[PDB]
Formats: structure tokens, C-alpha cells, sequence
């Protein structure tokens, strides 16, 4: 239900005709989320407080005191800086063998009731 | 399907120092506080306010209104041991830094924004009683005085109280079991009041409605009631 | 403006509950609900304050302005093939090649214009030739053996090498084999710019070069060339085929020639493909759109791009007894009688209207234009799309060929979309009224006289209308003074003949002039 | 006037590149446009990284030359040659 | 003395929106930085 | 006495010496182009 | 991060050049602490109150009572008139069989978390 609205693209590219391609719709929200916690709470001086501090957290120890602390993390930033999307909880998974945590979070555009998950395309 | 799955963690208490400007998330660690025993049991609780007069011309009972929201509180039990090792001050020094959390901090009193530190309760995946929050009131008994004065055995009860983290600064499809009159009653609450969805949109002809459509549905800003 | 207001609230019209007829009492959980299902009135009335967006397409017609119609854009489509072995219509009109498609939108897709037939086109003779020497019926200068000199080994303007080219098809792409012993310093390929001819029948035409291995032939190369048009060499010997001349232009100072060019040994032509221009345009096939409401002044919609001008696009069948009934389309209704089976489309978009009814004076319920009979299913059977600004495709982006009906494998555009242009909105049109409903038009006083001349060309830099005095033949027409624009010169000083303007410019002028001009005026340009 | 326009291939001492944050420094497109950004701005860096040399007599561009004579009186009229100039107003 | 005041705050560059072209919606998670990016003025 | 001789008019677009997007007019990534800021 | 100042020098010398010489940084912080520490209240009669007073526990018993009272004092004395440095921890450890107690302080400029212990050298 909720307008989604319409803009550039993160990895932005000539498109059919020239000029910029336009994107919107569920691909849209995707983007605006890739941004938002690729960047560390920095490098963007006039706006500091927009970011992730997940790095902060790197090389702490595999417990769920680390999971835990990445959960609260996630869920604020998320709410904070991009309000167009509800957030249905976060996953942390020990990936390879004890070595790193994964963040699979499953979210959906507010009032539409369409499970997604970010997957982060490279 | 789990992270760690498998490991035990202890609860730590996190202080932070007060916000200084325009600002609502707390700001850097000043000390974190490691437990010696997770706590037993964690109260939490709630409360709403509905005012709620018995009177009226026919003294029928009448619809309350929603005055206001009470924040959220918790009582944790701390405990502190050092009797293995007597004559030691590792539970008189935990505890100091501990009543930190009750006192207006020197740099903030600086910036004229005398606020006591803020704490947070972080505990593994306990995503329910973790939230910025401020220490109320601290009442501790000691127990087990070692010899020479120092103390062994202390008991701190807590009282937190959440602090809110406001400000975090329409389109619907039309089906075939959807019509204009319905529409505003599921978003609007009053039946004849359809004729504001075709205005924004433009439609002239409410008979057809073509499936599929994207109809925009202005917010109440045109009737202010 | 001063708008009237024709709204009454859905409630009020129930105020008129009027017990005041005995017998009737009742709420509302009843039958009594004839009384409110004639709410309908509520929804009648909000359709009468609201003008409709199509009313000021009505209007423009009215008054004389005509819509913008929407164009297409016109590429070159070149194909590619690897299997030059005979000749036959291997395009048939109208294929289709189209843009790849990705997770976006539709690929745009074209339609070729015309018919293309390739065919692997063989050479005649090889003849020397050098700066004024012409063949003088030469022909085997390199028939059996040996070799045939290039340019006496000396390259200036006027230079040129005689092949030949069996077949010379207007529109093919051509790839000829350079074999030549190597001789002298070794270049660049692109260091000598050698230009490339074919000798039209209308004379000389120059011609691209698609390949490394062409001209600056260190090495044996293979130049591949597009066919600039149809052509015949200039026949003097036993070869009559087409022409390319490797004309050899002056040394420039950055891109210099080379004594001693080397020596062509063999030589061998294969077409490699065609190329031929497209337009924006698409056929869909079996559109449905719904079922008729048995009523007049029905109005459909085609959830696609406008529709091309052309032969009548839009057809309509309808479901009937006998079978799909065929529906013609016809330009603005006038004069259709009920019998006629006739539609309105519009061209720059996809509402499609019906017969429109209308009553007057003694009654009736006079129609133009039949009205499909109740629950008959109406489809688009076949219509052409494509008009529109999203065609301006970029350079190269179109590779895939529709239904591959052909040999062929490979299709590529090597020259960007042109460019059309989008349809103009009502929204738009509306504030193009205002501006072009009294553009003068008139030529009526002294203001307008010269005001019309600079619109008429604007390259003049002082014109003024003065009228012929009294005493003077011409009925009191008017005299109009031209000053065409010259810089004056470094040196201060500037030319009488600067000053005299162009009989073009002076043509211009007075075309335009004499069919606004009054009715008894004439009018004579001319510099003061 | 004076054509005091822009000027090709000059750089900045605050690129746009520089400033933008991370994993946007990843992309083709981006870095080459923002890039193309700096080609109009750049020459206002220039002026502003050097500004004391446009005030010295003996190299600042000959109209400031003139305009320089004016702050103490070095009565330049009647020269149209500039390094006749050049002296005149450092040594008035 | 008299000194003329050269002083624009950061802030009200921003402000420079303009959102009257169509087919650009977009808030605090947008590619649109290079109008932030440019706040070197 | 003139440091600058440009204004908002005067628009360099130089992006296509760097890059290929080719629209004189698009309909977004110009405004983007257009920096009234300068 | 806290501002030290500069001043002159409890033990003071000509210098390189002449004059007297002037101590600033951290080093500073050695002497104003050396200067509140040594001399007992009421010695400068202007000032009554400034002088950390050790000497009312002299010839106390060694027990930690007279420990815990000496820890009180220094805690005071050394922050009402010191306010640049912060203090952590005073250790009393009597050393050399029990008839001295020594005093071991343990300090830092506040921000600069630099940790130090004052020394007292001759």
C-alpha cells in the first residue's frame, strides 16, 4: 500500500536510450537498502549518523553476544533511515566453519505483505 | 539454523555517554560492566493511560479516550561474589563503577546538557528487554563483610525505564471485488466520503474502474476532522 | 473563472423520506431500498460538474488547432552472414529485428522497411593505373599470373586501382581480399587515409571501411565494404560489373604517404551481409479487450504504445452467429449510417470509441454508427505499434533478429536511432491555445509588416515597411528595405556587395509575405 | 569582458571522487561522471589556492595591473605597454 | 570597518530540491549524494 | 577586477569527454548536470 | 584532550638562556601535584584549607583502618585543588616490614587516558 516512489540506481549505467536509467518499484527499495548499510557510520561528514556500525563489531568472538548485538544493530539503522519498508526479523548464520556471520534479513514494503530478503548481488 | 547454537554468554550492562545536541542516539561507550551472575529473574512491565469520565446527559457508560502511553520498566537483581577470595575489592570497585549510572557526567554538565549516562542491556538475542534506557534507582544491600572493612556480598537491585528513540528523520491496486465506494471506507473510515479518492486521481466516470489500476489515496489533510 | 458548482451530498438526496402518505413506517432494514439504490443520482451528479479531459480534445478541433501527432524513429540495420553461396529474397518486407531484452521494459523492436537479397558478388578485371593513366582497354593486368602495379609504386591525387564487382547490389555488405607482396617500410594501415569509391551512375560515390587489413597492406588483407547503392563500373574492356576505386587522396602532414606501395598479388570478393533501415514498428496479434455493454458511445483502450499510421491498424472482431463480424475503421464519424459497421481510433493513443447517439426536436434516438449486440466478445486482431520517443536506440544496441526465418545469424545497427518524437498530451495542448490561436496571421499595420518579415527569416538585422507615398503607381502599396548581416572587415571597411542581399533571400521573404499580405497591397523588397 | 571562462585539463585539490563514501568508490559510471563535475568547478580552486600572487605587482595578470596602480596612485595613464607597467606600480 | 559578509550556511544548499521534473521521488537513500556530495561550496 | 566570467546559463557538459551518455535533454541526469550552485 | 597550561617549576632553574625556565604537558601535572601533596594544611595562612593533611595519621597503628582513612584524604585534597586530573586508585602498601606506609597514586589527564603514577623522585 505503501508509495514506493521512483530514482536513480546504485550501480548506475546509460540505459536504452542514454541519459541515467530510472529505476522504481520493489527493485527500488532493494537499492536504497544496499547503500544504507554498505557505508560505515562515517565517510559522509555532513550526514554522521547514517551508516551501519557493523564494523565496529568486526573480529569479536562467534557467541550469540555478537549475533545479539547485530541484531539490535540492524533493526535501529533500518527503522531510522529508511522508512518505507517494514523489517520481519534477522538472521545470523554461522556460514563456512565458525569463521563468519551472514545477516539474512527478511523485510517487506509496508502494507503489501510480500516476504523478500535481501540478498546483496555482488 | 542458529548462530553460535551451542555456547553460554554472559550479560553485560553497557553505559553510554548522554546525547549532547540535536541528537537521540546515545553516544560513545564510556564503561561496559560485565556481570558475575546472569539475573534469576526480569521483570517487565507496561502501562496505558485511559481517562475515563462515568457522567454524561443519559449517565451511560462512555467511550474513554487514550490520554497518553507510560514508557516501559524493568527491575533486574544484581549479584556480586568475592568470596573465594576474601579481602579482595573486586565486588566494592564493581559496584562503584556501577553508581555512575546515577550522577550527571562531567562532560555533558560542560555542554550545559546535565544528563546522567544512559545504559542498555544487552544479553545475547534478548531483543525484547534491550533498549536505550536510564537507571532510576539503585537500592543495594551488602552482605559477607570480609575482614579489614571491604565488602564480599552485594545485592543491587535496578529499576530502568525505556527512553523513546522517535523521529526517524498510499498507492493500492485496484481489484475485482474493490469499488470506489468501498475504498474509502477501508482507508478513510467514512462511506460518503468517495468523492476525495476521484478528485486526487482524476477520474470522472466512478462506473468503470478499471482492474488493475494504481489509484493514489490522498492522506486525511482534506477533511481536517 | 467564475465557475458554477453542481454539487448536492449522496445523504441529502434520502432527506426525502416524507412519511406524509399514511401507511408506510419503517427503518432502515427493509425493502424501502428503491429509495436509497437510487443513490445512482449521487454518482450522476459528480459526472456532471467534472469536464472531461476529452472535451478539450473537442475544443481544439473547434477552433481550428490540430493535435500533435506522434512520429517514430529510422535506423540502419545491418545484417551479417557467413554462408555467401547464391541469390534469392532472403528478407521479406517487414522483418523484424529487435533490441535484446533485460529485466526492465520490453525491447523496443523494428520492422524493416524494404526487401534485401544478398548474393556472393565475384570481381572482373584487375587493370594497373597510376595519375593519368587511364585503362585504355586493359583488362588482364593480373588475369593468370604475375601482378598488377599499384600506383606505379607512387601514390598522389588522381591514383586509383580497376576491379571489378559482379553483381554490385544496392544494399550489400562486400569483403575483398588484398593480397600484396610486401616491399619497403612497413606502416600503419591507418596512417595512409585512401578513400574508397564506387563511380554511381550518378558519378563518384565514397564509400566506409570496416577493416584493418585494407590499404596500408603490409600484410595480405581483406577489406569489407557496405554497398553505397546500386552502380555499374565504367565498361571499357570485358568486365561489365560494379566499381570500387581505391582513390588515394593528397599527403597530409600528420597522415603522409609512402613511395614504393606494395604489389597486389590475388584477390578474392564474398558478400558478408546487407544493410538496409528500419523503422519503429511492431505488429501484436489477438489483443482481446472485453465484452460489449450493447450501448452507444462505448470506449476501449489498448494497453500499449500508440498505434502507427499506416493502413487501417486497428481491426476489430466481433463475436457473432454467423462468426467474427469485421469492423472497419473510418476516419471522424460524419455521415455513418446504422447499417455501417464503423470505429473512431484515436492515433496517438489507445481510446477507441464507438457510435455516439444523440437526440433533438421531435426525438428519436438518431445514431451514427452501429453498436455491437450485448455479451459479443470484441479482439484486436492485428495492429502495428511503435510511434513514440522510446525508439531512440542507442549505437549498436540492437542484436537479436525475430523468428530467425532467414540464414542469417547476426544483426547489428552501426548508426544511432534518429530520433522521434512523442505525441503532445491534452495537458499540453491546453497551453499551446493561449500563444498559437493569434500569432498575427493578418498583416495588418506597420508593426506587424516588419514583425512578419523577421519571422519570415531571421537572419536579417533591419527591415521596415514604408508605404508608397502619393503620386506613386502601385495602389498606395508598401516598400520593404532588407539589410543582410556582413562583418565590416578587420580594415574598418566593408563591400558594397556585402550589402546587397541574396534573390533567395529575397525569394523567402516575399513567399511568405504575399499570403498574409491584405488584399490590396503589393510589396517590393529591395536594399534602400 | 575578459574570457575568464573554464579551463581543460586542469585539476582540484578537493576531487568529488575523494569525498564520496565508500563501496560507492566501486563503481564505472559514477567515478567517471562525478569526475566530469570537477572540469567545470576546477578552476574556482585555483584563484582560491592561490590568491596572494594575485596581488602582487609582478605577476598578477595585467587588468588587476592597472586596477593595483589605482590603490596608490601610480599614474598610469598613457602606457600601453604592459611591462612599462609592471614596474611602475611596484616601485610607485 | 565596513566588511561586506560572504557567509551561506551549508543547510540551506540542500534546499536546493527542486522536485518540479518528473520521475525523480526519492529521500535520504537515494543516489542522488552528488547534490550532497557537492556541499564543497 | 572580474575573477569569473560564467553564470547558470553557462553549462559545460563534458561528461560525454569522459563518458557516452548522449541525451542533450534527458529527463533527469541533466538537472543533476544543472549546479546553480557555482 | 584536557587543557594542561603551562607554568613554572617547583624546583626551579635559570633555564638555557637565562631567566626561568617554564614546564608544560604532562609533565606539569608532576608538580602541582608534587607541591599539593608535601606541604600540610595551614601553612600558608591565606589559603588554610589547601594541603593534603597526611600528618594527622601519623603514628597510627598499621591497619588497614588507617589505610582506608588515608585513601579518604588524598581522594579530596587531590581533586578539590586538582581538578585537571582525574584519579584512579591509591594503593597503600607498607613495604619494608610494617613501620612505613607507603603511598602509591595512580592517575591520568582526563580525555588523554594516558595512565601515570606519581613518583615523587627526591
Amino acid at each position: 500500500e505503501q508509495f514506493v516512489g521512483s530514482g536513480w540506481s546504485f550501480p548506475l549505467r546509460i540505459g536504452p536510450t542514454g541519459g541515467i536509467a530510472l529505476v522504481s518499484g520493489e527493485q527500488e527499495v532493494e537499492e536504497a537498502m544496499r547503500l544504507i548499510l554498505a557505508t560505515a557510520p562515517g565517510e559522509r561528514p555532513m550526514r554522521p549518523e547514517f551508516g551501519c556500525a557493523i564494523h565496529d563489531l568486526v573480529f569479536a568472538p562467534v557467541n550469540e553476544q555478537t549475533a545479539g548485538r547485530i541484531q539490535h544493530e540492524v533493526y535501529v539503522t533500518l527503522d531510522r533511515w529508511e522508512p518505507r519498508i517494514e523489517v520481519h526479523d534477522v538472521d545470523v548464520t554461522t556460514g563456512e566453519e565458525q569463521n563468519v556471520l551472514f545477516i539474512d534479513v527478511r523485510y517487506s514494503i509496508r502494507g503489501t505483505n510480500n516476504p523478500r530478503s535481501l540478498v546483496f548481488p555482488f | 539454523s542458529k548462530g553460535a547454537g551451542k555456547s553460554l554468554v554472559r550479560a553485560n550492562l553497557a553505559i553510554h555517554e548522554p546525547p549532547t545536541g540535536k541528537s537521540t542516539s546515545p553516544g560513545g561507550l564510556i564503561k561496559r560492566f560485565p556481570f558475575e551472575f546472569n539475573p534469576a529473574q526480569l521483570s517487565i512491565s507496561q502501562r496505558s493511560q485511559w481517562k475515563a469520565t462515568p457522567t454524561a446527559a443519559v449517565r451511560k457508560a462512555a467511550k474513554p479516550q487514550f490520554m497518553g502511553a507510560e514508557p516501559r520498566e524493568m527491575t533486574l537483581e544484581i549479584f556480586l561474589d568475592s568470596s573465594m577470595k576474601p579481602g579482595g575489592n573486586t565486588v566494592m570497585k564493581k559496584v562503584e563503577s556501577l553508581l555512575i549510572c546515577c550522577e550527571v557526567t562531567a562532560k555533558s554538565l560542560a555542554a550545559k546538557q546535565p544528563s546522567p549516562p544512559w545504559v542498555i542491556f544487552e544479553w545475547g538475542s534478548f531483543s525484547t528487554a534491550r533498549f536505550n534506557a536510564y537507571v532510576a534507582s539503585i537500592e543495594t544491600q551488602y552482605t559477607l563483610f570480609g575482614t579489614a572493612g571491604v565488602p564480599i556480598r552485594a545485592t543491587c537491585q535496578m529499576g530502568l525505564v525505556e527512553i523513546p528513540g522517535p523521529t526517524p528523520n498510499r498507492v493500492h491496486r485496484v481489484v475485482a471485488g474493490d469499488s470506489l465506494q468501498s475504498l474509502a471506507w477501508s482507508e478513510y473510515g467514512s462511506a460518503n466520503a468517495w468523492r476525495v479518492i476521484a478528485e486526487a486521481n482524476g477520474i470522472d466516470d466512478p462506473s468503470h474502474l478499471p482492474t488493475g489500476t494504481e489509484l493514489i489515496l490522498p492522506a486525511t489533510e482534506e477533511v481536517p476532522h | 473563472r467564475r465557475f458554477q458548482q453542481f454539487v448536492d451530498d449522496a445523504k441529502r438526496y434520502i432527506q426525502q423520506r416524507a412519511p406524509e402518505w399514511t401507511d408506510h413506517n419503517v427503518s432502515d432494514p427493509g425493502v424501502t431500498l428503491v429509495e436509497t439504490v437510487a443513490h445512482m443520482a449521487d454518482q450522476i451528479v459528480y459526472r456532471l460538474n467534472r469536464v472531461p479531459d476529452k472535451n478539450h480534445l473537442a475544443f481544439l478541433d473547434l477552433v481550428g488547432i490540430t493535435l500533435f501527432p506522434p512520429s517514430a524513429a529510422r535506423t540502419d540495420v545491418t545484417f551479417w552472414l557467413s554462408a555467401p553461396q547464391e541469390d534469392a529474397i532472403l528478407v521479406p518486407v517487414g522483418t523484424e529485428v529487435a533490441t535484446l531484452r533485460t529485466e526492465r521494459d520490453e525491447a523496443v523492436v523494428f520492422a524493416t522497411e524494404q526487401d534485401l537479397r544478398i548474393v556472393p558478388c565475384t570481381m572482373g578485371r584487375l587493370v594497373t593505373q597510376v595519375s593519368g593513366e587511364a585503362v585504355s582497354d586493359r583488362t588482364t593486368d593480373l588475369a593468370e599470373s604475375k601482378d598488377v602495379l599499384c600506383f606505379a609504386e607512387a601514390p598522389n591525387p588522381g591514383d586509383c586501382m580497376l576491379i571489378g564487382l559482379s553483381a554490385a547490389v544496392p544494399d550489400c555488405a562486400l569483403a575483398l581480399e588484398l593480397d600484396s607482396r610486401v616491399d619497403g617500410v612497413g606502416v600503419d594501415p591507418r596512417q595512409p587515409p585512401l578513400v574508397w569509391e564506387a563511380w554511381t551512375e550518378d558519378g563518384w560515390q565514397s564509400c566506409e571501411v570496416d577493416r584493418d587489413g585494407t590499404g596500408g597492406l603490409n600484410r595480405p588483407g581483406d577489406v569489407v565494404l557496405h554497398i553505397p547503392g546500386g552502380h555499374v563500373l565504367s565498361r571499357n574492356g570485358g568486365h561489365e560489373a560494379g566499381w570500387i576505386r581505391c582513390r588515394v587522396t593528397e599527403p597530409l602532414s600528420g597522415q603522409p604517404f609512402y613511395t614504393t606501395s606494395p604489389t597486389i598479388r590475388s584477390a578474392e570478393a564474398y558478400t558478408i551481409g546487407g544493410t538496409t533501415g528500419s523503422i519503429h514498428a511492431e505488429t501484436v496479434l489477438d489483443e482481446p479487450l472485453g465484452e460489449s455493454t450493447g450501448l452507444p458511445g462505448q470506449r476501449l483502450r489498448l494497453e500499449h504504445a500508440p498505434v502507427v499510421a499506416g493502413e487501417p491498424s486497428v481491426l476489430l472482431q466481433t463475436a457473432a452467429d454467423d462468426g467474427w463480424q469485421d469492423w472497419q475503421v473510418v476516419p471522424h464519424f460524419s455521415g455513418s449510417h446504422p447499417d455501417d459497421h464503423h470505429i473512431t481510433v484515436d492515433a496517438t493513443t489507445g481510446e477507441i470509441a464507438f457510435g455516439p447517439a444523440v437526440r433533438e426536436a421531435d426525438g428519436t434516438l438518431r445514431q451514427y454508427g452501429a453498436v455491437p449486440p450485448k455479451g459479443a466478445v470484441i479482439r484486436a486482431r492485428r495492429y502495428r505499434t511503435g510511434g513514440g520517443r522510446a525508439g531512440n536506440v542507442a549505437r549498436g544496441a540492437v542484436q537479436v533478429l525475430r523468428t530467425s526465418i532467414p540464414y542469417v545469424s547476426e544483426v547489428v545497427n552501426r548508426e544511432a536511432a534518429l530520433g522521434g518524437v512523442d505525441g503532445e498530451t491534452i495537458e499540453e495542448a491546453k497551453l499551446r491555445a493561449p500563444i498559437t490561436l493569434r500569432a498575427q496571421e493578418r498583416a495588418v499595420t506597420l508593426r506587424d509588416y516588419e514583425e512578419l518579415a523577421r519571422r519570415a527569416a531571421p537572419e536579417t538585422a533591419r527591415i521596415t515597411c514604408l508605404e508608397g507615398a502619393e503620386n506613386e503607381y502601385g495602389a498606395h502599396a508598401v516598400r520593404v528595405l532588407v539589410v543582410p548581416q556582413a562583418v565590416p572587415d578587420p580594415g574598418g571597411r566593408l563591400r558594397f556587395e556585402q550589402l546587397v542581399p541574396g534573390d533567395a533571400l529575397l525569394n523567402r521573404i516575399t513567399r511568405h509575405l504575399d499570403e498574409r499580405r491584405l488584399i490590396g497591397t503589393r510589396l517590393a523588397v529591395g536594399p534602400p | 569582458a575578459s574570457q575568464r571562462g573554464s579551463v581543460d585539463g586542469l585539476g582540484s585539490s578537493l576531487p568529488i571522487a575523494s569525498m564520496l563514501p565508500a563501496v560507492f568508490a566501486d563503481d564505472d559510471l559514477a567515478l567517471r561522471f562525478v569526475a566530469g563535475l570537477d572540469d567545470v568547478l576546477a578552476p574556482i580552486l585555483n584563484v582560491l589556492d592561490c590568491l596572494d600572487t594575485y596581488f602582487d605587482p609582478a605577476l598578477t595578470p595585467a587588468d588587476f595591473a592597472q586596477w593595483l596602480g589605482t590603490w596608490v596612485g601610480a599614474e598610469t595613464d598613457g602606457t600601453e605597454a604592459e611591462p612599462m607597467l609592471r614596474a611602475a606600480v611596484a616601485a610607485a
